[PDB]
């Protein structure tokens, strides 16, 4: 016991004072510190549901506190007036040996010996339980099995995949009350926009998690090489998003307001936003059957602001060099554009191509993808029937024709630019060259690696690559290409 | 016995790639075990890491490691870099010799320390120390096994030194003589004086000119040199390499200033220790400063390749990797490397020597050596985190 | 579970909710036992009846004669009976050297005769099936693309004619189909 | 006479970090460092009286 | 996904209810065929699933289950061999030959029947409304 | 082969036993 413990009570408090004032300082200073053009954040409330609002919304001062303690203790110590070596500690002796000493020690030993191990154990179990993409191990297992034991004899259908998604074990956790046998029907009534029973909140949380669930399954089925399966997953994802069953005219059923059955009966030939814009402004709304200037304006605007793509210079690259070579690692390059069925058929000639081809700033020439990652994100989507506000999303995926089987992890792309759609440039219509900003049209560059490298042989080997738009039945893009090994 | 039979407690391998978050959490808990073991009293002591439950600390693993490093720098056992059983037997021998050290130095401390058997309770205490060291051993096993970040021992060293800095700076220990109580926590006494006495400017500048114990001036210089040396980190001489075997494979080879990684200071310290200690047991300013200059110069220009990264070494290695210099001539590598490597080496040495002597002059709160050791440790940790992708 | 026929010595399980593997194994063991009793020889042989095969081939020659009558519907009937009777009357261990060769013989005559006869959905199905079997051939892709466009849908036709195009871009029929689908999709959009 | 001049003409070609990058690197590493430090500091501190009382 | 239990059912039924020895012979063929087919599929899938494992979207538990499943199907296949040789002396030699033979034939027949479900799905979604005549 | 969780568990059990034995011997000397 070579140490004193200052029962004199005129030593410590200054300690805790500073030992916590230096804690509070940074909080104080850090607090007192004090690009794209979205369209639908203001609007989507025009077509949400009140229950959706309710659900999405129903599912810094300790600074000042400490400063008050500063004042208290300052005034306290000031009111207090006040060979030779000493081993002096701060804390008052009564805490050392007083009757509260058993209390303190058992408190400490409880704290470490139980709070820590219990907490870290819980934490580690719950982490280890997941996968590396947010999905739970049992769900992963089930999808993997469900797929492998799936004889490809059957053909995929939105109903089938939803049946698979019945087995969301995380769901079964959060809803121990009911059965995936029901969850299927719930999904169905939902996807038909029709109301469920008492379980509106339920289905809301359901679709909320269904997003990530579907992404995970897309991943593992793709890595498992069943294109049809992956493509069906993406279709069904668009379906869950826009709350519509997959139908060969749903290109127009993704609209905010349509005369569903009436319009079906009246017209069925029209499956293109172009065909929509093709006819007359008064006439298109006449066909629709809403007869309101406000509603027609809303619909024209929103349909003007759903994207579309079109290939421009889709080919391969290899960094540094410029010629494909045997046993190499190329990567897909395609600098494409965004349209909305309003500015069609821009000649590749009518770009100088100087603004297009990649520069050669060396490190960039080694590290690709920087120039694209410079671009902004994609704005929010519109889906009424999805609970939250969600950005867009693009999937790109690759397909060798020797088998038709996918041949990598599918790649998400969500860094883009839609400014080529704003009404500032609306003057270009479908009804040629008059006061147009030739160098305001961005050129959306997409650069997609290839996991498995080039072959060792030589030839003109053929691929098919496809970019599918999530959240939108718009003009997704499907192309082939090939590659000539030269050596 | 080059092979042997496995009747030891071994650690499970990381089943898969383990992500940044969990790695960090593992480091957290492992360091916590380390610290709590470092600040727990023992059972058998009646008199005055000193005298702690881990007084010995990590000496067993430290030895085993450097022992085998020296013995394979001589290349005694003729290790073959082809199998898995090779590294298997490697670590096997490491742990077994470790265990023997445990038992040995254990009974040593029992006899040496004036404890005295009065009698089996001493066996109980020797068990306790054995198991403590064994725990630390398998703990570093898991850390550098993949769950951690690598060299939990260098981690621990970084702790002890940084912890030491903050303890000296903020600790609530006080002595009293003449002017009342004085805490050795730098900021502690600082704000104490700030509160209790008048003549605000006089008290400030006076504790500033604290002729006796660590100053506000001291800690300010400490954080200064700290952020400055961190700034010196980076400074990486890049160079464009281009593959030749697997075409298209591009890359950047960086050459960090501290290519040697502080080893010069370890060496110059070792030599001065051998000199002055044994000398006194059995202005010159310019002398000592130019001395550290020359010492780091030479120790770089030797450690460079006695490590095994020479111009010729790295050049043959590049032939193994089939990697041309991008933008220059194929065999021009060796000439360019002969140019670059030793220059940057001796310059890093001179810089670190300058930093060390500036530290010792300013009297900053800790050993410049320790400072740079910990900073390079955690900086490498960052670099792993970044080159992979970190949250 | 089983409620089976011992008179004809035919096994069957209950008649209620049933899983796939159930009926699979039922019909399998059924046809296997019919095989054993049609063999009446403990030592079998992976060789089939050349006599039965020749009766099937005579039925096929009769179908070719029925085509010779310039009668396509009855020809389709005869050759469909050929498909079925061959799918049934050969054991699961007969001549691999003739099973799928004769299979594709049948199926190609079937697809061509049915294409010309007019029906095309079942034709599409035969093509998808044979593709699954793996008989990638220019003519196969010609038939599939003709059928798909005749069924008025574009994306999948583009994809499948691409997959066909990945082997022989040197011909011109498939490229003509490509110009067809090109103008067709351009009009689809516009 | 030659060594320092030539070596600095070299050193000017080593692409040091810049303001933003330095902020990144400090915000990472110095924070981790203060973290581990204060861990050890506080734990030994609070262990002082534990050490006293357990005995 | 199993029928080994179904063959246990039929063998413990044949224990007392005697239908015909050839019926149990046929069911034995069936179980051996599914055995060798699952063996084949797991063998070819091994690298793909191992790759999924390495990329790490599965965890650890399913990988454990799969390795044990391989060990099982191995030893159970050996047990099918031993039970076949116990049954008859000369029905292992050409037996596994005709086992893979029947395997390919049954896969063929399965897919050949799948066309029904296929056309059902297609007509359901596209609402083509095919005629009794070419349409 | 021991899992890291098990590592921690055994280590903390050890040190818990140690400190318990320390204070309980303090008691066995003072109040017992």
């Amino acid at each position: 016991t070579n140490y004193e413990y200052d029962e004199a009570s005129e030593t410590w408090p200054s300690f805790i004072l500073t030992g916590l004032l230096m804690v509070v300082g940074p909080m104080t200073l850090l607090q007192i510190y004090q690009f794209n053009e979205e369209v639908f954040k203001n609007l989507n409330e025009e077509y949400t549901s009140d229950e959706i609002k309710q659900f999405r919304r129903k599912f810094n001062i300790i600074i000042i506190v400490g400063w008050i303690l500063v004042a208290i203790l300052l005034q306290r110590i000031n009111s207090n007036d006040a060979q030779s070596t000493s081993h002096g500690i701060a804390l008052p002796r009564f805490l050392v040996d007083g009757s509260a000493s058993p209390l303190l020690v058992v408190c400490y030993v409880a704290l470490l010996g139980l709070i820590l191990p219990y907490f870290v154990s819980r934490w580690w179990a719950r982490t280890q339980s997941y996968t590396k993409k947010g999905i739970h191990n049992v769900t992963a297992s089930n999808f993997v099995s469900n797929l492998v034991n799936y004889k490809p004899s059957e053909i995929v259908t939105t109903d089938l995949i939803l049946h698979w998604l019945s087995f969301a074990h995380e769901f079964k956790q959060f809803f121990p009350d009911l059965q995936p046998t029901d969850f299927e029907k719930l999904l169905q009534d939902h996807i038909n926009r029709r109301d469920s029973g008492k379980l509106n909140n339920a289905k809301f949380r359901i679709v909320a998690k269904c997003h990530s669930l579907l992404h995970g399954l897309l991943d593992i089925a793709c890595g498992f090489r069943n294109l049809d399966i992956a493509l069906g997953a993406i279709n069904t994802f668009k379906c869950i998003v826009q709350a519509v069953p997959l139908t060969p005219n749903c290109q127009i059923l993704q609209l905010p307001n349509v005369d569903k059955e009436h319009f079906i009966t009246k017209t069925g030939d029209i499956h293109t936003l172009g065909k929509l814009f093709t006819l007359e402004d008064a006439k298109i709304g006449e066909v629709l059957g809403i007869k309101d200037q406000a509603k027609l304006n809303e619909t024209l605007r929103v349909a003007s602001h759903i994207p579309n793509l079109k290939i421009i210079k889709a080919d391969f690259l290899v960094p540094g060099e410029n010629q494909v070579t045997p046993s190499s690692t190329p990567y897909i390059s395609l600098k494409v554009l965004v349209r909305s069925a309003k500015q069609p058929l821009i000649p590749t000639s009518l770009i100088p191509e100087e603004n297009l081809t990649e520069p050669q700033d060396f490190e960039s020439q080694r590290d690709p993808f920087a120039m694209m990652s410079k671009q902004p994100l994609v704005p929010y989507s519109f889906a009424p029937f999805f609970p939250t506000k969600r950005r867009g999303s693009w999937c790109c995926l690759v397909s060798s024709q020797k088998d038709g089987k996918i041949l990598q992890t599918p790649i998400i792309i969500e860094k883009l630019s839609y400014k080529n759609l704003n009404d500032d440039k609306d003057f270009f219509d479908k009804r040629k060259h008059e006061k147009f900003d030739i160098n305001d049209w961005e050129i959306g560059t997409i650069k997609i690696p290839l996991g498995q490298p080039a072959p060792e042989t030589v030839g003109d080997f053929f691929f098919r690559v496809i970019v599918k738009s999530t959240d939108y039945f718009t003009t997704d893009l499907d192309i082939t290409m090939n590659m000539k090994v030269r050596d | 016995f080059k092979p042997f039979e496995s009747f030891l407690p071994e650690v499970i391998a990381p089943e898969r790639k383990v992500p940044y978050n969990q790695k960090l959490i593992w480091t957290g808990v492992s360091l916590l075990i380390f610290l709590i073991l470092g600040q727990i009293p023992l059972y058998g002591i009646v008199s005055s890491n000193r005298g702690t439950l881990l007084e010995l600390g990590v000496s067993p693993i430290i030895t085993s490691s450097m022992i085998f490093q020296f013995l394979q720098g001589t290349q005694l056992l003729q290790i073959r870099p082809e199998s898995k059983q090779d590294r298997e037997l490697f670590q096997i021998a490491q742990k077994v010799c470790a265990i023997i050290l445990i038992l040995g130095q254990a009974l040593v401390v029992v006899m040496t320390g004036n404890y005295g058997a009065p009698l089996p309770i001493c066996l109980l205490l020797i068990f306790q120390l054995m198991f403590a060291s064994l725990i630390v051993m398998l703990l570093d096993e898991l850390l550098s096994k993949g769950y951690g970040l690598g060299s939990g021992i260098s981690l621990f060293t970084a702790t002890n030194i940084a912890e030491q800095i903050f303890w000296r700076a903020f600790a609530p220990t006080t002595v009293n003589s003449g002017r009342g109580k004085e805490f050795e926590g730098a900021v502690i006494a600082f704000f104490h004086l700030l509160a209790v006495r008048k003549d605000k400017k006089r008290a400030l500048v006076e504790a500033f000119y604290r002729t006796n114990l660590p100053n506000m001036f001291q800690v300010l210089m400490t954080v200064a040199i700290f952020l400055f040396v961190l700034y010196l980190q980076g400074f990486r001489y890049e160079l464009p390499i281009r593959s030749t075997k697997v075409r298209g494979q591009i890359g950047i080879y960086p050459i960090k200033l501290f290519y040697t990684s502080n080893t010069p200071i370890m060496l110059q310290s070792a030599l001065t220790s051998n000199i002055f200690l044994i000398s006194q047991i059995l202005i010159k300013t310019i002398v000592y400063i130019t001395f550290v200059l020359g010492s780091c110069a030479v120790f770089s220009k030797t450690w460079i390749e006695i490590s095994g990264t020479s111009p010729r070494d790295i050049a043959k290695q590049f032939k193994d990797q089939g990697m041309v210099i991008n933008g220059k001539r194929e065999t021009s590598i060796y000439r360019e490397l002969k140019k670059i490597i030793p220059t940057a080496a001796a310059f890093g040495g001179a810089t670190i020597g300058a930093l060390s002597v500036g530290s010792d002059l300013l009297g900053t709160l800790g050993s410049g050596a320790s400072i740079l050791m910990a900073t390079t440790t955690i900086y490498g940790y960052y670099e792993a985190a970044a080159k992979e992708g970190g949250f | 579970t089983l409620e089976y026929n011992a008179n004809s010595k035919l096994i069957t399980a209950s008649d209620a909710v049933v899983a796939l593997s159930t009926e699979t194994n039922i019909d399998q063991i059924n046809v296997l036992t019919t095989s054993l009793i049609g063999e009446t020889n403990p030592n079998f042989t992976p060789q089939p009846n050349e006599a039965l095969s020749k009766m099937i081939k005579g039925l096929f020659e009769s179908g070719m004669k029925n085509l010779q009558q310039k009668k396509l519907n009855e020809a389709l009937k005869n050759v469909s009976l050929a498909i079925e009777m061959a799918q049934r009357k050969r054991a699961p261990w007969e001549a691999f050297a003739i099973q799928l060769p004769e299979l594709h013989f049948m199926l190609r005559s079937k697809i061509d005769l049915c294409l010309i006869l007019g029906k095309h959905l079942e034709a599409l199905q035969d093509l998808d099936f044979l593709l699954g079997t793996g008989l990638i051939q220019p003519d196969v892709f010609v038939r599939k693309a003709d059928c798909l466009l005749k069924l008025r849908q574009w994306e999948e036709a583009r994809a499948t004619c691409e997959r066909g195009l990945a082997l022989a871009p040197e011909d011109m029929k498939l490229r003509a189909l490509l110009i067809e689908t090109a103008r067709n999709l351009a009009e689809y959009n516009g | 006479v030659e060594f320092v001049r030539e070596g600095t003409q070299f050193l000017a070609k080593c692409k040091k970090p810049d303001l933003k990058e330095y902020t990144k690197i400090v915000k990472a590493v110095g924070i981790g460092f203060i973290a581990v430090g204060i861990i050890g500091y506080a734990i030994k501190l609070i262990h002082i009286p534990i050490r006293y009382v357990i005995v | 996904n199993d029928a080994h239990d179904l063959y246990f059912q039929i063998k413990e039924m044949s224990e007392n209810e005697k239908i015909h020895e050839k019926v149990l012979k046929a069911a034995l063929l069936n179980r051996g065929a599914e055995s060798v087919r699952r063996s084949l599929k797991l063998k070819e899938l091994a690298p793909q699933i191992n790759l999924l494992y390495k990329n790490g979207s599965i965890g650890e538990d399913y990988w454990k289950r799969f390795e044990t499943e391989v060990k099982l199907i191995e030893l159970e296949f050996k047990d099918t061999l031993q039970e076949a040789e116990r049954l008859q002396p000369g029905w292992v030699q050409l037996f596994v030959m005709v086992c893979k033979e029947i395997c390919f034939n049954q896969a063929l027949s399965r897919r050949y029947q799948s066309i029904l479900k296929r056309k059902e799905v297609c007509i359901k979604e596209w609402e083509l409304k095919i005629n009794n005549d070419g349409r | 082969r021991v899992d890291p969780l098990v590592v921690l568990f055994l280590a903390v059990g050890f040190i818990f036993s140690v400190v318990a034995l320390h204070v309980i011997s303090k008691v066995a000397g003072k109040l017992f």
